């Protein structure tokens, strides 16, 4: 019941303390159909060489450490030929499977949120300014939030207990999410199809979601338990179309 | 001439209205406030493999 | 023409009425729907999911994650009462803010059950049994575990399956109860009490965290909506 | 010819009876990392009575919630002045300069609904020495400018011609001017948040305002000038319609600053009580 | 008795796929020499996908364009005046004093139809050192002189007991005044443009004004005079209603001049930009 | 008589509203129809029409029918570019004035895509090969024909067939664009480059001239009528 | 009561109104604002002799 | 639109009117009925129920409860008028305060017949004869029981039955009768004589008690609502 | 069109009105004028046992 696999494109996930998988809205990715779709060129569909499973960096699961925040796409931007597709395309559409991966032993304690947020729209340092793109997202490397109120223009205000969207950080669980609880499971999985308002957009402009770690029960451990614990996501998309090709963006 | 006849809201424990349109666009008529649906399966149980209530939500 | 007779409240404005009105871009060319995902339905889907509670809302613990998280310690602390508070949906501060809080806080009468479920968010070794125990009102709270025994409770012994559900079932006489709940139509308290306490083994720690999630039964529903006191401006532009 | 509809009320459900229990069945028991909500009726933790339970969820659906009229906007204008763009009122079009609606709106996501607009119109005689004087009822109208559109740079612009813009005309002392409005979008739903830039370099601006683009209202008196100074206050109120939502989001917890952005200040959770045992001792003689 | 009308919804055309070519068939190349518009859809240069297209083409059709009200004539006219031809306004009535309106109407040669008028008729206070009386509510008299009948010299004409020539009075403080006029002309279809004269002798008046008399129109104060002065001020909205129209024509390009002739400044085609080569660079950090 | 009671909107006049009214002249006899050729039933069809585009409309040629022109010579000018331009058929001073330009600018979004038809106007005997591509928004526009290339473009081989149709797509996520473009419903944009060059014998001009037509497709649609900014007067009798 | 119940205009991806003429006169009733109809092979192909769309203008 | 044309009585509020007029709480969902014991359906149910007369309302009485009993007593006594009282169910002291006369209050006409029992409050042992006798109207009342004796009579013998019901017919002209009553439309008056008189044995009281009790009979009905002049306030708070 | 055609209150010793309902809901309507009904007996007689008026009141 907790063995689970993921086989996606030349990659597999194998894992043995899986609670369940969240199937964001109980909708699964699926491709654009004729009569919602309003590009009239064909798209590429690439199928095995961008629907696999992209490995980010790791993060150190601290005893005091509040939160992380990764913003998709912009974080498979680098990635293979999802990245690079994502380039020479001007309209996008996928939908992703994320497995965060987190063991501890039994002597160890604690319980992250993982949390997937449409649209997460965020909220500046001084309330009268505007953010970065950098404070938003840096690629692969994952923004931090802070346990007390942050300052300094442009920079997300990035409190935990708010989220960085003005909202109770407690209330995040209407959004698909799951817990990692270090004695019951070590990973989760959430499948998110394509939400959005248009049926394509571009992949550059609009960061299509957000997914936050936060440790609500933070680490603990006793006498010469491991110190080290971290973190490490894996991104898959899914049902991936690209359409109108041009001259490769540059940023 | 082109009516509709209704049931009204009435209380549990002559309740019939009627309705005409007069507008060439939908977008100039009343509002839906008599449709009643749920789904909250959707965000209350939205997982893979089904959880039956009465069996260990593991093992 | 006809012959026709104004009644009163003619040439009103009610805030709440439906009628038919001009369109003002006559023949216009909607948009074709799209099967977005996740169509919201009715408001009780939005009060029927979790939400983690600000239980330990002490002061000095109200802008961190600590309040979200009970605090469970091992040794003889069976005198001692683990937390305890009102059942009051809309008006508690422990829950006006939750999503079932800011849900009903736009109501204000609600009937209906509620699920409390919590979360031993400790070691993999450590064991312990809890009491959980609703007082339907009446009577002062209780202060000792004998007292809390003879409410509606529940025993809820911490293994595998992490979490246990306190059901708060609707006890009441009038069908309904305000938002802005009164001594007349107070709920009763909820307090929770250890059963046989926690025990953990060497290398393990000792201090461990429970947390409270709060949702609403399948029988849940408010009515007489009205406007939500949590938001608030002192000029246009805001 | 007329037309029976069949409208079905949806109860929530009844209590079932229930008995003792001793058996493997544990609904209690659960596991919340699965990020799924926990279904445990009454009826499965203790001993219930069967109740037909007659209840309605019905001024809780989305159309019973949204579709109540509210202000958005509230805008002053003179007969008079000495400014000549004080003449007229002016104001791009959101919902978003009223902390009520907004919030209300801003637990979804994407909403695409029809409105039904009104105006409140109110004139005043502004105050003064010489006050007393006969004059008519004012008219007003109140042009509605798409984007793209020229705009009025007086009240006794050309624009005011109305040819294809529409507008209204309303003399003072009716009941208020009100028109209905379809969904005047170029998405399939009116995105309330949006999590990006206008430019594809990654800037420009950020969120709400790069999507949605209305045009404006501009509203004037038709009468002329007036021999002592008043002044008129618009006010709008939107009630929508028809309205699909999708993909809901907690509500805002901390208050707005404008309308532009979602900054915030950071505030508490929730309000604090004595300890976390308190629970006040109200049987007391 | 009630009937059923059918009315169909005219979409535009959806996108059939397509593959790769190599064949004899150019859907390409052509020959405009032929005066003929090549028919190529995308799928017959590229590789398309099918697509249904729920576009409609339905706020485009002639009578969805035209049959929106415009004005077309403003006119002032006081209740007391030392000269005794401003007491009334008059006008012969052509839609050709307004560009927006003339300019719209002159994308078709000939065109037909009814029409709805409606008339906006605002009185203001004369600026003035003794202000201040308690004047009535004024009402006004609208007539329509056919081209004949004998027009008014005063306010206080026999002329105005509109015997048979049809006249509105209105009475201020209430809805427009709106009728209805059938496609009153001699031609078979209304001529916007006419390359000819009046005399046969080739001389005379050239082009409009030689085929259209519809007569005039007359307004004036039925209450009196006033103790104080007073202007009103008349704007008059033509909508086009069953609208039909031929020959379709480039839209005008020059700016007007008068409402008698066609008669233009030349103007350059269109602005310039720096070179033939030139689009902007808009992708940069 | 019937009791009536007056909704808001009453007593007004709303420009676009479509009611019965008085006639004013009733039992009037109107003139019976004529079938005058060349009726017209929708403005999508004056929008199909081919129109001379003004793209050599650069400062000195703006009053000069050289304005319609596209000169071509023979030679090594295959470094340099033909012509190019944004595909903006409301905005761009190349299209604003055509009769799909004049034509949409009373309306305030479009969708659709758009013919436009080269017609090479040299000798009988001049010989060239022409590059035509069309660049979906996203990148500055290309510098040079290996960039051009990798659009959606269209080699015309210049021959008996004088005149070759690039039938510029929609591609767009936005079912609609406005009329009034800005950088968010941009585009994109055309570029023509030399495939071979042209070749001329003896006794022929070496310069030619191109020319082109810009017209609507079959699925062309406009919509959201508005006013025309090109059409403006001081006073009456204008 | 010589009424007629045609269709509103509604988007694809309760829908009929009434109407009732009161006049004597056709020149008082509404605008048709639903026809739509077409043909532009007038204006566009405006030819005596057909053009095939996939064999050349000539020849 | 429709012509219509406004009658006389337009936009006037009439407080005795019903139309319709529009819900402000729209979709509210009102409180299940309750089958609650006691459910009144008409007014003529509270005046069919009896009620204590008080017929001894002399002055020094009148806050006592002796205003409700007649004093009867043994010996010769047979010159003696026990009681009388004119028949004015809505305007005499001695009924305008029953129930009957209390529901009567609020209406203007009244037809019907009335009942008046009376109860022997006396020893078990005491044994009388008593004549009541109703005197339509037309004649001074009697003042001795041979013209009593000619009127519309009971002998009532107390016994074992206590009690015993004079039913006073409804004779007049009019079908109706004001509650106002005037001589015009007077009723009568009732007056009650021994007829053989008190006995009782040693050791028993000699002085007893009668009582009487109004109600209506199963004909009776009013008409033409008004005010009640019972109640009156001078300022608002109540 | 939803009508209901009941009876006007004459005297004893064209008589049919016409109602029709134009709102959502029940708690709009008019009264409920033409209702008569009654049970005296229950404040009446509120007895266990019958007394049947013709016999003694006991015995
Ligand atoms: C004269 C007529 C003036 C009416 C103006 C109505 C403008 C219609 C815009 C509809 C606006 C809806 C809001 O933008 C959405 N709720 C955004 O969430
Ligand atoms: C009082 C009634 C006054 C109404 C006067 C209406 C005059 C009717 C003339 C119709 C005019 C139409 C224009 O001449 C044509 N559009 C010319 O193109």
């Amino acid at each position: 019941d907790r063995v689970r696999s993921i086989t996606l494109g030349n990659s597999t996930i194998t894992t043995q303390e899986s609670a369940n998988v969240v199937v964001a809205y109980g909708r699964w990715p699926e491709y654009l159909k004729d009569n919602e779709a309003t590009a009239e060129d064909q798209p590429t569909q690439p199928d095995v060489a961008t629907c696999r499973f992209y490995t980010l960096e790791s993060v150190t699961w601290e005893r005091d450490s509040p939160g992380w925040w990764w913003k998709f796409p912009d974080a498979l931007k680098d990635m293979g030929l999802f990245g690079q597709n994502m380039y020479y395309h001007y309209l996008g559409r996928a939908g992703y499977t994320i497995h965060v991966q987190c063991n501890a032993s039994k002597f160890h304690q604690g319980c992250l949120m993982v949390v997937c947020v449409p649209e997460a729209e965020m909220g500046c340092s001084q309330v009268d300014g505007t953010v970065n793109e950098h404070s938003l997202s840096e690629g692969e490397t994952a923004k931090k939030f802070a346990s007390t109120s942050t300052n300094g223009t442009n920079t997300v205000q990035s409190i935990v207990t708010n989220a960085g969207m003005g909202v109770g950080v407690g209330n995040l669980t209407i959004f698909p999410h799951q817990w990692i609880n270090l004695r019951t499971n070590n990973c989760a999985t959430i499948v998110m199809p394509y939400i959005n308002n248009v049926p394509m957009d571009n992949m550059f402009r609009h960061h299509n979601f957000t997914l936050m770690i936060i440790p609500f029960v933070p680490l603990d451990y006793s006498s010469d338990s491991s110190t080290y614990v971290p973190i490490t996501v894996t991104v898959a998309p899914m049902c991936a179309e690209y359409n109108g090709l041009r001259l490769a963006t540059s940023l | 001439m082109g009516a509709q006849v209704s049931t009204q809201k009435t209380g549990a424990h002559i309740i019939h209205y009627t309705n005409i349109n007069y507008y060439k666009d939908a977008a100039s008529n009343s509002a839906n406030r008599q449709d009643f649906s749920q789904d909250p399966g959707k965000f209350t149980e939205p997982v893979k493999d089904i959880m039956v209530k009465s069996l260990p939500a593991l093992n | 023409g006809l012959p026709v007779m104004n009644t009163p409240g003619s040439n009103q404005f009610l805030t709440s009425d439906d009628f038919q009105s001009p369109s003002a871009m006559p023949q216009f060319d909607v948009t074709p729907e799209l099967n977005i995902p996740g169509e919201v339905q009715n408001l009780m889907e939005i009060a029927e999911v979790d939400s983690v509670v600000p239980v330990n809302n002490v002061e000095g613990k109200l802008d961190t994650m600590e309040i979200y998280r009970i605090p469970v310690q091992s040794g003889n602390h069976q005198s001692s009462q683990v937390f305890g508070f009102q059942v009051q949906p809309g008006l508690d501060n422990v829950f006006k803010h939750t999503l079932l809080g800011e849900i009903l806080n736009y109501y204000a009468h609600w009937s209906g059950s509620i699920k409390l479920t919590f979360v031993f968010c400790g070691s993999a070794m450590a064991t312990g049994k809890f009491l959980l125990a609703y007082a339907p009102p009446g009577a002062n709270a209780p202060k000792s575990r004998k007292d809390a025994m003879l409410g509606t409770h529940i025993i809820w012994d911490v293994g595998l399956q992490s979490s246990c559900v306190l059901c708060i079932p609707w006890i009441s006489q009038t069908h309904y109860r305000l938002v802005q709940q009164d001594e007349y139509t107070s709920a009763g308290n909820v307090t929770c009490w250890y059963q046989t306490g926690i025990v953990v083994p060497a290398g393990t720690p000792t201090s461990c965290s429970i947390m409270c999630f709060v949702s609403a039964c399948n029988d849940f529903s408010v009515r007489l909506l009205k406007d939500t006191p949590f938001i608030e401006q002192s000029a246009l532009l805001q | 010819v007329v037309e029976a509809v069949e409208n079905a009320v949806a109860r929530v459900a009844d209590t079932i009876s229930s008995g003792p229990s001793n058996s493997q069945a544990v609904p209690a028991l659960t596991a919340v990392e699965t990020g799924h909500t926990s279904q445990v009726t009454p009826s499965d933790t203790i001993q219930t009575r069967h109740v037909r339970n007659y209840h309605s969820r019905s001024e809780s659906s989305i159309e019973n919630f949204l579709c109540r009229s509210a202000c958005v906007y509230m805008g002053e204008y003179h007969t008079t002045n000495t400014d000549t763009s004080k003449l007229f009122a002016s104001w791009t079009i959101n919902a978003r300069r009223m902390v009520q609606m907004r919030r209300k709106l801003e637990l979804f996501t994407y909403v695409r609904f029809d409105m039904e607009v009104t105006f409140v119109i109110t004139s005043k005689q502004d105050q003064g020495t010489q006050l007393g004087q006969d004059m008519p009822p004012l008219t007003h109208q109140i042009m509605y400018i798409p984007p793209g559109g020229p705009i009025p740079k007086s009240v006794t612009d050309y624009t005011w011609q109305t040819s294809t813009n529409p507008s209204i005309f309303w003399t003072e002392g009716n009941a208020p001017p009100r028109m209905s409005i379809p969904f005047i979008s170029i998405g399939n739903a009116y995105s309330n948040f949006y999590d990006g830039w206008s430019h594809f370099s990654q800037n420009g601006v950020y969120g709400y305002n790069t999507l949605n683009h209305m045009g404006q209202i501009y509203v004037r008196h038709v009468n002329g000038s007036s021999p002592l100074p008043m002044t008129s206050t618009v006010r709008m109120y939107f009630k929508p319609k028809h309205v699909k939502v999708w993909v809901p989001r907690p509500p805002r917890l901390c208050q707005y600053k404008n309308a532009s952005t979602v900054n915030f200040t950071p505030t508490n959770i929730t309000e604090k009580r004595q300890s976390i045992n308190y629970i006040p001792e109200t049987v007391k003689p």
